[PDB]
RNA sequence: CCAUAGGUUAAUGAGGCGAACCGGGGGAACUGAAACAUCUAAGUACCCCGAGGAAAAGAAAUCAACCGAGAUUCCCCCAG
RNA sequence: UUUUGUAUAAUGGGUCAGCGACUUAUAUUCUGUAGCAAGGUUAACCGAAUAGGGGAGCCGAAGGGAAACCGAGUCUUAACU
RNA sequence: AGGACCGAACCGACUAAUGUUGAAAAAUUAGCGGAUGACUUGUGGCUGGGGGUGAAAGGCCAAUCAAACCGGGAGAUAGCU
RNA sequence: UGUAACGGGGCUAAACCAUGCACCGAAGCUGCGGCAGCGACGCUUAUGCGUUGUUGGGUAGGGGAGCGUUCUGUAAGCCUG
RNA sequence: GUUUAUUAAAAACACAGCACUGUGCAAACACGAAAGUGGACGUAUACGGUGUGACGCCUGCCCGGUGCCGGAAGGUUAAU
RNA sequence: AAUUCCUUGUCGGGUAAGUUCCGACCUGCACGAAUGGCGUAAUGAUGGCCAGGCUGUCUCCACCCGAGACUCAGUGAAAUUGAACUCGCUGUGAAGAUGCAGUGUACCCGCGGCAAGACGGAAAGACCCCGUGAACCUUUACUAUAGCUUGACACUGAACA
RNA sequence: CUUUAAUGUUUGAUGUUCUAACGUUGACCCGUAAUCCGGGUUGCGGACAGUGUCUGGUGGGUAGUUUGACUGGGGCGGUCUCCUCCUAAAGAGUAACGGAGGAGCACGAAGGUUGGCUAAUCCUGGUCGGACAUCAGGAGGUUAGUGCAAUGGCAUAAGCCAGCUUGACUGCGAGCGUGACGGCGCGAGCAGGUGCGAAAGCAGGUCAUAGUGAUCCGGUGGUUCUGAAUGGAAGGGCCAUC
């Protein structure tokens, strides 16, 4: 509906992204989860609420 | 205005008492807990109760409540 | 492939790949051969005059297949682990 | 004639060492962020193509 | 005006027919896709021009691949 | 003949006689059978010409992987109980 | 004088009956309309198929017309009989 | 349309109820004779029998085994004025 | 008057008359790959298209929609 | 009203009696002004209604004249047709029986005649439905395209402001 | 460099004028005893018109086609996928244009864990204060709640409140369930890294069951896996994803 789909992108340097949906409405500030990336295998913080 | 319904769950005990099973089988797909775990059964995120070591599957009433368990006995 | 009006099987399913280019080259020897050469001497020539892989050909390689005995001295073509230990121990030697 | 292959169907399965077809799994190409990942990770994997099909599969393709 | 157009005469050749094969100029649709329009049928049917006992093509501004082959045409593979 | 079901008042046939409908070619798969057998077999063509040459090729003896690549293993995966 | 009036030839075709395996794949008999006109007729010519021609009915184009006839594509296709 | 709601005659039992013993009754079962399929089993061994058990309705359809026709070889043979 | 030759002759078609509209002549328009031809050896009192349909009394209001005619400022807008 | 469903509207005229006809009213379901409105003399093988005359149209048919029909001689078809030793009823039955069951009736064979049945004959129902059938027709369905139309480049230049 | 002034020069733009391309279905002459055509002279028009390629618009004038199925005949109406209950005959499944309802999401907390807590309603007393807003006590028992239908669950709470958080992890997966298949579901455990807790442990989303769309074609990020002489690249593959 009206939740739209982000990509959380990885801090390390790697291009590794997960990816979601958020309510860009009500919550305008951005995402930031300590995800892990398996490229670099480390539990890194991602960014990126699109 | 009627004339729908959805696809029958097929849901229900799937190894009835005294069955042998392997580890891992489901024994009782249903929807609630209307059965619960007992003694090397585990319940799944659908309440799903599974066979979680070898043996023979064993209904039993317990508690308080009256529940009605379901064990494995080990063989 | 035609089920009815259903999407058929070989068009409800992904496709994958690609080929290659290079395995139409590539070739796979055994050991039940190279006795076959008439030399002791293996190349890709060698084997193309003994009508065993084809003029095409380019690469090869030595698989293990069954039961070397001669010596052989290969040349230039890729061997396998078990088949380099098969073709040393029958006498032969392994040179690239 | 020469049988033609069922050209579409080359691009989809590939035999296997005992005569059965292996096929890449449907429904990972698109929509994927509201698919679980234990979903995602199993369709990866190639695949057996089952006993219903092989008629289909061999009648497609009849040079490999 | 010179001259060209035109006119007259003579010499040589052509014209038309013919079954298929051949080269070229044009060129469908039914059909198949379980509908249909891209696609297919198919550069097929058909129409037209031209030629020969055959025609066409043909003597690399061609392939190949760091080795080489050596014009065109036809057949069997390559390979559904 | 078609049908759930035809004496059916459902279809067809006035009768006789003659003709009248699962073929052919080329590929692929399985069964039988014959030859040879980790090998089998040639096609075009040459041709004393159904012989014999012709093994170009095809199929099989090795798979796994999208592929490089590896190989009785291989792929997945950083690695696999 | 008159797309004037009555009415034969001439052109037509309103009604009825017969006929309907007819005398006739459209007629006969008894009445009927026009009958100097936008009439009728002979001989020749011209227009052609998605085309002609049409005082228009989808009428007519060789007893064929919401697309002639012949030949070909062609054994079209027919999940239907 | 005609009795026309026992198939009919006809029945006061030839109706109904209860009990019992008879008999009729099918392509059922049995008897006698025959053929064929599938098993088992001692030989026969490349199969037949002293056997022996059991099976044999059949549409779509699958499997097996045959007869006839015309033509080629056997056949310049064998029948035939 | 004409029409469904062969079940419909009619209130239908036609018609004189009316109106609208196009057309300045190498006319519009039509047949025609084009040349050309008809329009017409005519010229706007003519010709083509469309509707209505002798005559008499008349033909009212609506330009928002669809079309047509006219305008060129601005927006958008192809090949290049 | 060629227009009006309700509707045979209501009133009037004609008729012994009038769903039609004529006149009128207007509540015009759903007239109406050049897809013309309303009148309209004459005309019409035009539609509707009334009357005089006339009559076999009819009450209700009768007789007669001819041509067939019928008999004889000659010639000599056709559609149809599984086979027939081809009755009625009542019932059964693929549900409307010459063929089944029960029963009743009926010597065998023709000729003239009638047409109730043989789901009679003729024509692979024209209606209805279906077919991923066809054809023509329409349109602001889709996709194209002829035609008309727009600009760029080509054919296609100079001399001055 | 910025900004300006004069000249020369280099090119485009516009308007007037011109004759020389083209048009002429104007006149005259000739081929020619010819209203065709061609040539010549001249007049008029004249870079326009016209035609070719390209291009926008219009285009039933014409052509090819499409215009669903279910259906107690078809149309009209309704429906078409998914979830819940009943029908459904005490395993599963089970039909009808049978009876009833819902979905096409929400949530970065409404997820994870740790610690704690327990409802509805009614009665009584009490400032504004009321049938019903807060307080206190009692009865009561989950008649409540569960993000949204219904059913089954829930107190060990799956309900309610707070602290810290990202396991709403990545690779796999014994074994099962469920479908004709495509597919869908449940899953202990293994490895890597993490959160909460003192720890045992729990966590691969939510009490569960709806919240959805195959393939092709293509877009974006990563990975030399390929990369038609060779080195690259383009394109393709693979992983993620739209």
């Amino acid at each position: 509906g009206i939740r739209e789909k982000i990509k959380l992108v990885s801090s390390a340097g790697t291009g590794h992204f997960y990816t979601t949906t958020k309510n860009k409405r009500t919550k305008p500030e951005k995402l930031e989860l300590k995800k892990f990336d398996p490229v670099v295998r480390q539990h890194v913080i991602y960014k990126e609420a699109k | 205005r009627n004339g729908r319904d959805s696809e029958a769950k097929r849901l229900g005990v799937k190894r009835f008492g005294g069955e042998s099973v392997l580890a891992g089988s489901i024994i009782v797909r249903q929807r609630g807990t209307k059965f619960h775990a007992g003694a090397n059964v585990g319940c799944g995120r659908d309440h799903t109760l599974f066979a979680k070591a070898d043996g023979k599957v064993k209904f039993e009433v317990k508690g308080p409540k009256n529940r009605k368990f379901i064990s494995i006995e080990a063989e | 492939g035609f089920e009815g009006g259903q999407m058929p099987l070989y068009r409800r399913l992904p496709k994958f790949g690609f080929t290659s280019r290079k395995a139409a080259i590539t070739a796979e020897i055994r050991l039940s051969d190279l006795a076959k050469v008439e030399g002791g001497v293996v190349d890709l020539n060698t084997l193309k005059a003994a009508n065993i892989i084809g003029i095409q050909i380019e690469f090869a390689k030595v698989i293990l297949a069954g039961e070397v005995t001669t010596p052989v001295t290969v040349r230039g073509l890729r061997v396998t682990k078990g088949a380099r230990a098969a073709i040393e121990a029958a006498g032969g030697k392994i040179e690239e | 004639p020469k049988i033609k292959t069922v050209r579409g169907a080359a691009k989809r399965f590939k035999k296997t060492g005992k005569g059965g077809f292996k096929h890449k799994h449907a429904n990972l190409r698109h929509i994927l962020t509201k698919k679980a990942t234990k979903r995602k990770r199993h369709l990866r994997p190639k695949a057996m193509v089952s006993k219903g099909d092989l008629g289909l599969v061999i009648a497609c393709l009849p040079y490999a």
